[PDB]
């Protein structure tokens, strides 16, 4: 016979990180195997065609990564100019849009996200003098290039990716989600936010009564997001993990050449410097087989990782489509609570979603009854249940508390008062009072 | 069109070994008539650069793409290099 | 004898069943409000009424035939055990793996 | 023996990926069907 | 010009099974390969990582 | 379809390689060498 109805609400903002892509690499057999050796090159040619498959697989992986990035980020072919003002009815859109003070083409949060996670070796512009042709301490990157291992840059640059996020965020503040299904439709932000509250079962009037509180809570949550990101260093873990995995795989592949397998020496120059070719062929064969086995293992692992990244990118693209360009009623799909809107943020080899939700709180104690009997007839509520104070009765919502008098337009009449259990005596307001 | 990845094409002669290659590569090793322009990934040789932006046809890297033109009036049969276009621009304004 | 070992799972069988017991008990006391926040007490008869409301059916039909619905639910729950006992192919994926 | 070990490890990795996909689907179904009501067709059985 | 409207309802309960996890295993090379042999252990060490 | 066809064709045409043996064909190896010497030649082909 009791019921709990919340009387207050709070606005909470949560974050979520999904990897979108990984690095692209290429392998040359004639350089990794039989480095600067004509006889070994001829022997490898005689061995057979065991290297075209590796190149085809690597090219397919690179194309798949590019396609994943394009599908995740490039979805709407319309660039919307950032508005000059960044205050829409008390809501502060300052930490999500780029600052025109400096042409960095990135927002305040995106700079922190980029600086939080590091990269192995950016640029891909290393020349002689930057490798052992000049002077180094034998860096890993130059060692990789000495054995035919190269890393290709992504098709889309960092600046171009941030442009998509800037267009997506700006479009939301000007049209909501109408531009995702077609052309843009201008609408005030205060009225746009009102119908977001309407989709979660809450009446429209509550937003206008407490607009200032909602705006203050939203701004406070947005500001606290930066502090939470600064104070912690474990949220951005998946990108670091995948970068470290790729780097470790490349380093292990490079350092695997030290093993001589069943031969007499890992070096190939000395073998040809002391043995005849009829005896050197046996020594070379086992080295060739071992190096080919290592390359095959690396390619298989890369293919498996590419499949996993493809699945993750598909999930991220689906979430972006169903959570940013619209409102989703799926439970725990866009955070905790009732989803209102989402903001996309670019991350290195990933994407970050900012989910704004509605969370009720401050419950109160009340009693309820199933139905109401007026005169031999039972009345059932249309939107809500019956509450009671001090021998009284009212009809209110569930996500918010707002009592109202029981009238004939709030309850439909059906059935008698005998079959229903728990029905009680009560009167119903007569519309024909002033008559 | 040959793209020498991971090198500055100011230093092609000290990298391509001009003195130990055929004259065909000597053609692709000299900066004459704007045939060498530095990109973000490398420096492309054998193609002409163009302004504006078009849809990407042959991916290259770092926002650069390539395409082949068949021109009869200008007698142009070379490769073009350009930056891909993000998309068309809109002019939707805010109002309360 | 050849270095092949199998490691036990972190969570025991008893601990796993505790989660199921908590989940089932929470549904009978709050429905699905506890998933989005704190628990909200509600009678089960009224909780089941709005489940019928979400599928486009009016609320009055549940109170008119509550006994029939309860009997059908109990009969289906009881028949689930008989169906599980009489067959041996439903639980196939776990055996396969 | 090393080749046999490599084959076993590769098969185990593939099976682990498949089990990961199945577990993700199961977790999504648990979240969207037990802690709420879903209107998706044929997602929580047959009917409404 | 015709339409069919149901007049009765029934409650049905169905079951569904989804795997969640599998067994966890570990492998030792020095025991699976070169079982109790110092020379074979040295050869395996020489083979590589 | 093209990927499956290419994989099958590559698997079929991979037999031309002799690896570290003296000939890809197996008939001639048994036609000129004793079994004690032919076993070594056959082993590498089998492994490949
Ligand atoms: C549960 O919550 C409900 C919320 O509505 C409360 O119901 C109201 O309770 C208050 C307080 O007792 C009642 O207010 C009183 O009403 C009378 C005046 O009513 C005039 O207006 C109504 C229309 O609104 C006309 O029908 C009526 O003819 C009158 O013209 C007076 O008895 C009272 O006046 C006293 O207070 C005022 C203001 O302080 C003073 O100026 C007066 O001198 C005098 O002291 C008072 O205003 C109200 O009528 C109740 N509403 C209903 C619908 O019944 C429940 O009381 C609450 N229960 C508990 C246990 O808290
Ligand atoms: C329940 O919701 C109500 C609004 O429906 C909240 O009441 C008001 O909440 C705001 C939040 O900013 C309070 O403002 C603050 O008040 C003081 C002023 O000295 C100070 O702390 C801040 O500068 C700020 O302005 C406001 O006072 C408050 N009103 C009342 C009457 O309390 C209420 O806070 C919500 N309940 C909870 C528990 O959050
Ligand atoms: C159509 O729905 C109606 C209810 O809206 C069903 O009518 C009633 O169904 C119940 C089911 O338990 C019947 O109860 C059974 O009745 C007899 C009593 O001797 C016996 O079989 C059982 O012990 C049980 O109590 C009830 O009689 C029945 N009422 C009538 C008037 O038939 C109806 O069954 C539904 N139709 C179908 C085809 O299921
Ligand atoms: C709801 O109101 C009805 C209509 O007045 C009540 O039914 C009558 O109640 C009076 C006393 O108030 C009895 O003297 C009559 O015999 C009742 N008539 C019948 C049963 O046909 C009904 O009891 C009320 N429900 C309650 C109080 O729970
Ligand atoms: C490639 O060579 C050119 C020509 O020397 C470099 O252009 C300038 O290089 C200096 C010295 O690094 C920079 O300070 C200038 O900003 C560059 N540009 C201009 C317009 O002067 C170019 O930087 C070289 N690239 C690399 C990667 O070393
Ligand atoms: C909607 O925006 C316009 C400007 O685009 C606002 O017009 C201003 O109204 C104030 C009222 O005090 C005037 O002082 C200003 O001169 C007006 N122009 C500007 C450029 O500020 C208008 O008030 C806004 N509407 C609402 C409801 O806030
Ligand atoms: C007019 C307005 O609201 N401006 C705010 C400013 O007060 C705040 O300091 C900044 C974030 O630091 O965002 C913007
Ligand atoms: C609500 O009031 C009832 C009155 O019997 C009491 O038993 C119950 O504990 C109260 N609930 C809460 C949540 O305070
Ligand atoms: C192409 O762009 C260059 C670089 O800005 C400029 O100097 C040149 O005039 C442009 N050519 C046109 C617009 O035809």
């Amino acid at each position: 016979n009791s019921i709990a109805i919340p009387t207050n609400f709070s606005i909470s903002v949560t974050t979520e990180v999904l990897p979108v892509s990984m690095t692209k690499t290429s392998v040359d057999c004639n350089m990794y195997i039989c480095g600067d050796s004509t006889e070994c090159s001829s022997l490898l040619l005689q061995y057979g065609s065991f290297c075209q498959q590796l190149n085809r697989a690597l090219a397919g992986v690179s194309v798949e990564q590019d396609k994943n990035t394009q599908d995740v980020f490039a979805q709407v072919k319309s660039i919307y100019k950032v508005p000059a003002i960044k205050d829409f009815g008390g809501f502060n859109f300052s930490h999500i849009l780029p600052d025109p003070a400096k042409p960095s083409k990135r927002s305040f949060i995106e700079d922190l996200l980029y600086n939080k996670v590091t990269l192995a070796d950016p640029g891909f512009m290393k020349q002689y003098g930057d490798c052992l042709g000049g002077v180094n301490a034998r860096d890993l990157i130059c060692a990789q290039k000495f054995n035919g291992l190269t890393v290709l840059p992504p098709l889309l640059t960092d600046d171009m990716i941030a442009a998509y996020t800037s267009a997506l965020v700006s479009g939301t503040a000007l049209s909501g989600y109408t531009f995702g299904a077609g052309a843009a439709l201008q609408i005030p932000f205060a009225m746009q936010m009102a119908y977001r509250f309407n989709g979660i079962g809450v009446t429209q009037n509550v937003l206008y009564e407490n607009q200032k509180q909602i705006a203050n809570q939203f701004n406070k949550a947005i500001s606290q997001i930066q502090e939470s990101l600064t104070t912690t260093a474990t949220a951005l873990g998946k990108l670091q993990d995948v970068i470290n995995q790729n780097a470790i795989a490349l380093n292990t592949l490079v350092k695997q050449l030290s093993s001589n397998f069943g031969a007499i020496s890992s070096v190939l120059n000395d073998i040809l410097s002391r043995l005849d070719p009829p005896e050197a062929e046996v020594q070379i064969d086992r080295l060739i087989t071992g190096r080919l086995q290592s390359l095959q293992t690396y390619v298989t692992q890369q293919l498996i990782r590419a499949a996993e990244i493809r699945a993750s990118a598909n999930l991220a693209a689906t979430k972006m489509s169903e959570c940013v360009l619209g409102q989703s009623k799926r439970v725990d799909f866009c955070g905790k609570g009732y989803h209102l809107m989402s903001f996309p943020q670019a991350a290195p080899h990933g994407v970050v979603f900012l989910h704004v939700t509605y969370v009720p709180s401050q419950e109160q104690n009340f009693t309820t009854a199933p139905a109401i009997c007026h005169k031999g007839k039972a009345h059932f509520p249309r939107e809500g249940v019956f509450v009671t104070n001090g021998t009284h009765w009212f009809v209110t919502q569930r996500n918010f508390y707002q009592p109202e008098v029981i009238t004939t337009e709030n309850t439909f009449e059906s059935g008698n008062c005998d079959v229903v259990i728990g029905i009680v005596n009560n009167t119903v307001y007569d519309p024909l009072q002033p008559e | 069109a040959v793209l020498y990845q991971d090198v500055n094409c100011t230093d092609v002669p000290t990298m391509l070994h001009i003195d130990q290659v055929s004259s065909d590569w000597r053609v692709y090793a000299a900066n004459t008539g704007g045939n060498m322009f530095q990109t973000q990934a490398g420096c492309l040789v054998g193609a002409t650069y163009d302004n504006t932006s078009y849809e990407c046809d042959i991916p290259v890297g770092a926002g650069v793409c390539a395409k082949f033109q068949i021109n009869t009036g200008a007698s142009q049969s070379s490769i073009l290099a350009y930056t891909m276009s993000l998309g068309e621009d809109s002019n939707v304004a805010y109002s309360n």
